[PDB]
């Protein structure tokens, strides 16, 4: 199962799924960032 | 649970409660018990400690537990009375110009837990039934305990009113059998005074029936101040033109009087005051001159203030603040000082360089010529700011020498006490005195009183 | 007292013995279970300089020394 | 790294050694409203001895007119002591007399 | 707000509050601070009044409604940063799925709530049951000769959870390489503190103090619109403090509000202000100095005296209640001198000092002195010779 | 009012506080000259005068 | 002689007007976190075995 | 999050009853009734239904804390009559003082009043 | 070369400086923060008069 | 960072009426008229929308609202 | 009983907004407790749930959730035949105890886009829509008309989510007001003295005051009783004005002859025989 990774600025997938070293295909930044979980929460409008 | 709070300066600092389970997350306590741990609701936080067994249950319940913790034998008096608003509302409550319907002194008697079931005639038949408000208030006070005067209100002509007759005058307080009689509460009738009905409640009815009437004396007249109200906007803070005037004439008056005495000085004449320079003979007299200002003017505002003005009601209750208050924010704050003295030379013989050289007038050497309510003028203000400051430093050491000196004197005394023949002796068994206190009894089952004999 | 390794439960050998830090207790989950003299590794414990001058740290009775390069100080 | 680390830990100089008066100088930035931070880099030390000191330069001398701020100063242990530069006041880089 | 860009920083602890107002009298040196670009607190109604006593010594009644619609909320970031150091000849930290088969911890906490990676993802709610962050650290690697094996026999655990903001959200995630050239994440937590019960708000004029309860909107006293207020501060805080300045603010605030224009409040000029300002609001429609007839919300009546009400900008400060709890029943106990730990952010035990000692002296209840002083933080058990007092 | 005019114009035309330094209006003063200047409050003062 | 202590606990104060002068309001949640050891007497038996 | 869910400020719990009846023990013909789960707007009301009546002799009610939803009624009437009878009596001629203000207020709509829907 | 200054932020120095107010945003950057103060180790660190 | 749904002090709805208001002020420098005619009369209702500070709009230029 | 006066009713104004009235010949604690019946008494729908689809907008989701729940609801036509949430036998939410709202939106324009009122969408039958832009032949919409901008979106950014709206009353939470004020005033000449005016003079006079023409101010009265209340409620627009006071007035003889049972279920339930 992949672990997404959406990258700063190019916004596309780093799609990283394994232990290889952390950088964005095509775009030259290696900052990373988790994107959020398919998994459902929820919030009172209270 | 033991109940305490940091810095604990005192055994009255750490007392027992018993807990109440509440929503929310701060310990919610009696507003009373404010003055005692010398705590505020500003934000400050306090401990709570737990006994784990009946042993120390029971030591504490004894021992320890606030309601017994009134009496502070270090002085005698109450640790603890009524504070803050109820005790403004108190004084309101008792004006014997206060009428209630029965429809709220019914709501009032439901409040008060020790009733006692019957209701009381009230003290107007016709047209329509009324209570009045000491009419009510003598429900509150348990048993039946007596005294006389406990007021030393303002009111009156101190030293030859009450012997003008006796006018009632309504001011002097007088209970009897458990029932007020006259007067109004204050301060010095239920606060922390060594005569006040707090602290003989303690003594006639028990420690047990004097918390009942702390607890009495708060929901029912705090619901009662619900329905009357009580506020302070600017319309407490202003007098009227003439007044206003008198008071810059007043100012206007002293001001050439201080030029005046420059004048006298300068023209080398003035002829000093005994063991004294002339300058100090010079400052000694300007002095005076500022000060006598300020409260000829601070008399005249205490005076122009209406009834109705609510901070004249919190200043006469004694709940908080003062006549000096008075004084500063309708009249003329008047001569600040640093170390004792009118503010210094601090550039060469100058305090700013907003002055000409050597300036002994007032404003030039610090005197503020107005009123919290007007605004200050710059220099004022920052020679204000300069008495600002000796206060804030005086509080910071004061609290480190103080915290050094108390845990000397107690790391001395600790193994002092006294033993079961009722001598005092220390660790070694030498012995301090052969009776405690020079007659064994109790410090805080001491009063006050007169003796005959010396007429 | 030598037979251990986390094993001490009276009734049943030991399956498992979880950490319940903030009670400061060792729990033993199929029965009830405490055993514990407690101690949440003494390294966090010792660490009891905060609000007191840090930057300095008067209470460093333990120097790093990084000995993993080395063998011998 | 001479610089790197003195000016992080906030130490002065040799650390061996020199730390004991000219200690911390560098601070991490206080960032909890816009105000702290204006506040903060604005803000000026006096040094002074410790633990019970009392004297006068802990009071607003007068020439501070117009040069450091009347009120503005910690409610805490050292009041008068660390001090705030006032909203208009400027300070010289200065230059060669020659 | 404390500044823009907020959102794209890890800071290690930030507030921001929803909705924050410029003040409605300002003084002009606030135009060169831009605090009016970024502001720190809401214009309230305000009313000065007594009435139940919740309010009394430095607390304040505060309207719930208000709360509810919002006012003052705040959100709450903690970021959490987590390191995989190499740290030199035979160990390792590694990020990954911790699991009680295969490491040495066991802590209590659920590890559920993690990746298969070790480390969660934006979105999912955390609290002080759960661990953020997975990360193990291989140790002794196999120096324990023979199949001292069975489990968890390769690397012990030492992964990173909530103390502290025992609830809340992950913000957001990161995963980069520092400068050292490790593997490092930074993860931000966000939280919802509603104003309530304890905590500290201050208006402009040095009156801080706390909120000692709340009252819903049918209960506040009322008039006119019925405009509630928003707060209730007690009238004992202005006497013997004169902070004259912060009545003259609801003032010159109601003009303000009113005509609709923004107050000038600088210190020093000749704008004649308690009356000038006192002969604006009169000319619009009020009491000249600003009370106004109050009626009460338990039973309707009017209440006898007027009540000076009007706005004020307020301030909700950084101390909030419950970062600032704490007990404690039994802990982790430091064996230095195995008596209950000071690190109260790892489940302290308050302090209980000579002062606090020499109280229960002078009390007389040696009983729970000792409890306190032995029983209760540090008992112990020693066999000693008769002969001679040592404990060899 | 010149001076005044430029400020207001400095919205587009260039000016700066500079050039209000340059036309020695405004100066800088230190502390220890402070000590012997005749400053005073506002021009109001120094017109009434 | 300045030991720290267990079943300590501390918050914030905020006025209570009707608690007795001896009363302390404590949150739940400290209410809930310290303990006190009661001792089984035939008598409380029924009361302790509902807690 | 020490706080409680704000239902529950309205919301009966199933261990609780709705009212209880306990006499005094001081005074004869005096009761005490204790609500539960409502405040002052139910309990101001009955209050002042029984002050209208003729017969009573004391009535009152407190709200004992803020924070516990709870009030008190405590009634005394005459020696003959009854103050339950007297209490089931206030809340009968109050549901039929609000009847007839809903009545009269619907009707007074139906004046040609043209935004009525 | 013989060693790293530090710089401190947005002086004449350190790239921020140039840049308008567009491009600054462009950068993440806050337009109104003020700078002067160093960048270490992550920490923002300012030296105290 | 925009303006809130329902003034805190009373509740009547106050969104809405912000857009509305920047347009009266382009048309005309009459703040007393522009908050008139939106209807906001009493002052609560007043100062909520006349010291409101819409952050909002510095804070969307960021080009990033990709993360 | 023969001493109820039965009361009296008079209304003075109405609009679509505002209801303006005059309550005479009764009881201060009638008016009091049905004015507080108009704040937390009178149930309502507003948006009780929010699930978070996808949210890239620069607020963040529990702020998004918060403006979205304050938005106003019709709920007229239907918050009668819907029952509370609690009482229906249903496992989470259905038809019958809850109706469905969502919201999709996305920036692929250059332009800032705003989310708005109308965006936000009924599955259930266009019967309880959003307060604003329906059937509205209004002389209210102005510009935009959005009722509340729920946030602004940059080129990129996009919004989905889940809601569900449900009935309850203000007692439980502010966005269920169905007010946007009451007004209550009574006895405006200070007849009976309820307050206590220093310098009358001071003070001006209401629009009820005008009785009194003359300058003469507060002639006195003690053999009267308070009287006349006026009143003014309006309408927050989420339920119109005259439903709102006479949904308080069946609420209130709902609550009340329920504890009329429970008092009549302590005489038949343990019969009452202790007092
Ligand atoms: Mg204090
Ligand atoms: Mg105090
Ligand atoms: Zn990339
Ligand atoms: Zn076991
Ligand atoms: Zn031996
Ligand atoms: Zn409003
Ligand atoms: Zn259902």
């Amino acid at each position: 199962q992949p672990m997404i990774y959406i990258c700063g600025e190019c916004h596309t997938e780093n799609e990283i799924k394994s232990r290889d070293p952390i950088r964005c295909r095509e775009c030259g930044y290696r900052i990373m960032y988790k994107k959020r979980t398919k998994r459902l929460v929820v919030f009172d409008a209270r | 649970v033991i109940f305490n709070r940091q810095p604990t300066l005192h055994k009255m600092s750490m007392m027992g409660h018993r807990v109440r389970i509440l929503p929310w997350s701060t310990f919610r306590l009696n507003l009373s018990v404010t003055t005692p741990y010398n705590a505020d609701f500003d934000g400050d936080e306090m401990n709570l400690h737990l006994p784990q067994s009946l042993e120390t249950r029971a030591e504490i319940q004894e021992l320890a537990m606030v309601p017994r913790m009134i009496v502070t034998p270090q002085s005698n008096r109450p640790v603890m009375g009524i504070v803050q608003d109820t005790l403004t509302a108190v004084r309101k409550f008792t004006k014997r110009d206060v009428f209630l319907e029965r429809g709220e002194v019914m709501n009032l008697l439901m409040f008060l837990s020790t009733w006692d079931g019957k209701v009381p005639q009230p003290a107007i038949l016709k047209p329509r039934p009324l209570w009045t408000g000491k009419q009510i208030f003598s429900l509150i006070i348990p048993g039946h305990i007596n005294c006389i005067r406990t007021h030393s209100t303002h009111p009156d002509d101190e030293d030859s009113g009450p012997y003008k007759h006796i006018s009632p005058g309504d001011t002097k307080v007088v209970v009897e059998n458990g029932e007020l009689i006259m007067g109004i509460l204050c301060k010095k009738s239920l606060g922390t005074s060594a005569g006040s009905l707090v602290h003989i409640s303690y003594l006639e009815m028990g420690h047990d029936i004097t918390r009942l009437f702390y607890s009495n004396i708060q929901t029912v007249i705090n619901n009662w101040l619900l329905i009357e109200g009580h506020t302070i906007g600017i319309g407490d803070s202003i007098a009227d033109s003439k007044t206003y005037q008198d008071i810059q004439n007043t100012i206007k008056k002293a001001k050439q009087d201080v030029i005046e005495v420059i004048e006298k000085a300068h023209n080398n004449e003035l002829e000093p005051t005994p063991g004294n320079t002339l300058r100090q003979t010079f400052e000694n007299q300007v002095n005076r001159i500022l000060n006598d200002a300020r409260d000829k003017t601070g008399s005249s505002a205490q005076k122009s203030l209406s009834e109705y003005n609510n901070f004249k009601s919190m200043v006469v209750s004694g709940a908080k603040g003062s006549k000096i208050n008075i004084s500063q924010v309708i009249a003329v704050v008047g001569q600040q000082n640093v170390e004792g003295k009118r503010i210094p030379f601090g550039f060469k013989h100058r305090t700013l360089p907003h002055f000409i050289k050597d300036d002994y007038g007032p404003e030039s050497r610090g005197f503020v010529e107005n009123s919290y309510l007007a605004g200050l003028t710059p220099t004022e203000f920052f020679f204000h700011a300069m008495g600002g400051r000796e206060g804030l430093i005086d509080t910071a050491v004061k609290t480190a020498e103080t915290g050094y000196i108390q845990r000397r004197l107690i790391k001395s005394m600790e193994s002092v006490m006294v033993k079961y023949d009722a001598t005092v002796r220390n660790s070694i068994n030498q012995v301090v005195q052969l009776r405690y206190g020079e007659d064994g009894l109790a410090g805080e089952s001491v009063e006050f009183q007169n003796l005959a004999t010396l007429k | 007292l030598d037979a251990l390794p986390r094993v001490t439960c009276p009734n049943h050998p030991d399956a498992i013995l979880v950490e319940d830090y903030r009670a400061g207790d060792m729990i033993c989950p199929e029965c009830g279970l405490v055993v514990g003299d407690r101690v949440i590794d003494v390294g966090s414990e010792w660490r009891t300089f905060s609000n007191d001058k840090a930057t300095k740290d008067p209470s460093r009775v333990g120097d790093s020394q990084n000995p993993l390069l080395s063998d011998g100080d | 790294d001479g610089l790197k680390y003195s000016l992080a830990t906030g130490n002065w100089g040799d650390q061996k050694k020199a730390h004991q008066a000219r200690a911390g100088v560098s601070q991490v930035l206080n960032r909890l409203t816009f105000a702290s931070t204006l506040s903060h880099l604005r803000r000026l030390n006096s040094p002074i001895g410790r633990d019970g000191k009392l004297a006068k330069p802990r009071q607003l001398h007068n020439t501070l007119w117009g040069m450091v701020c009347p009120a503005e100063t910690p409610e805490g242990h050292a009041v008068g002591l660390v001090k705030n530069l006032a909203l208009m006041a400027y300070i010289s880089v200065g230059s060669q007399p020659s | 707000v404390y500044i823009t860009n907020f959102h794209v920083r890890m800071d290690t602890l930030a507030h921001v509050l929803y909705y924050p107002q410029k003040p409605l009298v300002t003084t002009r040196s606030m135009e060169y601070l831009r605090f009016r670009e970024l502001p720190a607190g809401i214009n309230s109604i305000v009313a000065i009044a007594s009435y139940t006593g919740y309010n009394q010594e430095d607390s304040v009644i505060m309207n719930r409604s208000a709360v509810d619609r919002g006012f003052f909320r705040s959100v709450f970031y903690r970021s959490y940063k987590e390191q995989e150091s190499k740290k030199g000849f035979d160990q390792e930290e590694v990020f990954e799925k911790p699991t009680r088969e295969t490491c040495q911890g066991m802590r209590h906490a659920i590890y559920d709530k993690l990746d298969d990676d070790g480390l969660i993802a934006p979105g999912v709610r955390v609290s002080g049951d759960d661990v953020i962050i997975g990360k193990t650290v291989t140790l002794p690697e196999n120096e324990d000769e023979l199949e001292s094996t069975n489990r968890r026999y390769t690397k012990r655990d030492c992964s990173t959870f909530l103390r502290t903001s025992e609830t809340g959200i992950v913000d957001q995630v990161m995963v980069t390489l520092n400068q050292e050239g490790y593997k490092f994440c930074k993860i931000r937590v966000r939280s919802v503190r509603i104003p309530q019960i304890g905590d500290k708000f201050a208006s402009r004029h040095g009156q801080k103090g706390t909120c000692g309860i709340q009252y819903r909107q049918e209960d506040m006293p009322f008039t006119c619109e019925g405009i509630t207020p928003d707060i209730i501060i007690n009238p004992h805080a202005i006497p013997s403090r004169m902070t004259i300045g912060h009545l003259i603010e609801c003032l010159q605030g109601k003009v303000s509000a009113n005509k609709g224009e923004i107050g000038d409040a600088t210190p020093f000029n000749d704008a004649v202000n308690v009356q000038k300002i006192s002969n604006l609001l009169s000319d619009y429609g009020y009491h000249l100095r600003g009370n106004e007839v109050l009626y009460n919300g338990f039973t309707g009546r009017k209440i006898t005296s007027q009540i000076f009400i009007g706005p004020t900008y307020y301030q909700r400060l950084k101390h909030m209640v419950d970062d600032k709890i704490h007990s404690r029943a039994r802990g982790p106990i430091q064996i230095l001198n195995r008596q209950p730990m000071e690190g109260r952010s790892r489940d302290g035990g308050l302090r209980f000092g000579e002062m606090e000692r020499d109280c229960q002296i002078a009390h007389g209840a040696a009983q729970f002195l000792r409890e306190r002083l032995f029983e209760a933080s540090d008992p112990y058990q020693v066999h000693v010779c008769n002969l001679c007092g040592i404990m060899a | 009012k010149r001076h005044i005019d430029q400020l207001k114009e400095r919205e587009y035309n260039n000016y700066s506080w500079q050039d209000l330094v340059a036309s020695g209006v405004v100066e800088y003063i230190d502390t220890l000259e402070e000590e012997t200047v005749m400053l005073a409050m506002t021009p109001d003062d120094l017109q009434e005068k | 002689m300045g030991k720290r202590v267990d079943f300590s606990a501390r918050t914030v104060i905020t006025p209570d007007p009707n608690l007795s002068i001896d009363q302390v309001g404590v949150p739940r949640s400290i209410a809930a976190n310290m303990t006190f050891a009661e001792i089984v007497t035939p008598f409380n038996i029924d009361r302790l075995q509902e807690l | 999050m020490n706080a409680p869910p704000a239902f529950e400020s309205f919301l009966l719990f199933e261990g609780e009853k709705k009212i209880t009846i306990n006499k005094d023990t001081k005074v004869p013909n005096a009761c005490l009734f204790t609500i539960n789960k409502e405040d002052h707007t139910l309990g101001n009301i009955i209050k002042s239904q029984l002050l209208k009546d003729p017969q009573v002799l004391f009535a009152g009610y407190k709200v004992p804390h803020p924070l516990e939803h709870k009030i008190i009624i405590r009634v005394q009437t005459t020696p003959d009559y009854s103050p339950q009878e007297a209490f089931t009596n206030a809340i009968t001629d109050l549901i039929s003082e609000l009847s007839l203000l809903e009545e009269r207020f619907r009707v007074a709509i139906k004046d040609k009043q043209e935004g009525i829907e | 070369f013989i060693g790293k200054i530090p710089i401190m932020l947005r002086s004449t120095y350190c790239l921020l400086n140039g840049l308008t107010d567009r491009d600054l945003c462009e950068l993440n950057e806050c337009p109104l923060d003020p700078g002067g103060y160093f960048i270490i180790n992550g920490s923002e660190k300012v030296l105290i008069a | 960072m925009i303006i809130p749904v329902r003034c805190f002090t009373c509740g009547k709805i106050v969104g809405n009426k912000w857009e509305a208001y920047l347009g009266l002020l382009q048309a005309e420098y009459t703040e007393g008229d522009a908050l008139d005619a939106l209807g906001l009369k009493r002052y609560c209702c007043r100062r909520m929308l006349l010291a409101h500070v819409d952050l909002i709009e510095k804070l969307l230029n960021y080009a990033p609202l990709e993360k | 009983m023969p001493y109820a006066n039965q009361p009296t009713v008079r209304i003075t104004e109405l609009t679509d907004e505002n209801v303006k009235f005059i309550i005479e010949n009764t009881d201060l604690a009638v008016a009091n407790s049905i004015r507080r019946v108009f704040i937390a008494e009178v149930p309502i729908i507003a948006i009780d749930w929010v699930q978070i689809d996808a949210n890239s907008s620069v607020l963040h989701d529990e702020f998004i959730a918060h403006r979205l729940g304050l938005i106003p609801l019709i709920s007229d036509d239907i918050v009668d035949k819907l029952q509370y949430s609690r009482d229906c036998t249903c496992e989470e939410f259905c038809p019958e105890c809850s109706v469905e709202f969502t919201l999709d939106v996305r920036c692929n324009e250059d332009q800032t886009r705003h989310v708005t009122s109308r965006d936000l969408i009924s599955n259930s039958p266009r019967v309880i829509p959003v307060t604003s832009r329906n059937r509205d032949n209004d002389p209210n919409d102005y510009v935009e008309q959005d009722d509340i901008l729920i946030v602004k979106l940059r080129k990129g950014q996009e919004l989905r989510l889940r809601a569900y709206a449900k009935k309850g009353f203000g007692k439980e939470h502010a966005k269920w007001n169905p007010t946007a004020g009451v007004a209550f005033e009574y006895d405006p000449d200070n007849a009976l003295r309820h307050t206590v005016y220093p310098k009358p003079e001071e003070w001006p006079k209401s629009e009820y005051s005008e009785l009194d023409e003359d300058e003469s101010q507060a002639p006195y009265d003690p053999n009267g009783k308070p009287e006349r209340f006026y009143y003014n409620v309006e309408s927050c627009g989420s339920l119109r004005p005259e439903t709102i006071v006479l949904s308080a007035l069946s609420g209130l003889k709902k609550k009340l002859s329920d504890l009329q049972t429970q008092l009549s279920h302590e005489i038949q339930s343990d019969v009452l025989t202790i007092n």
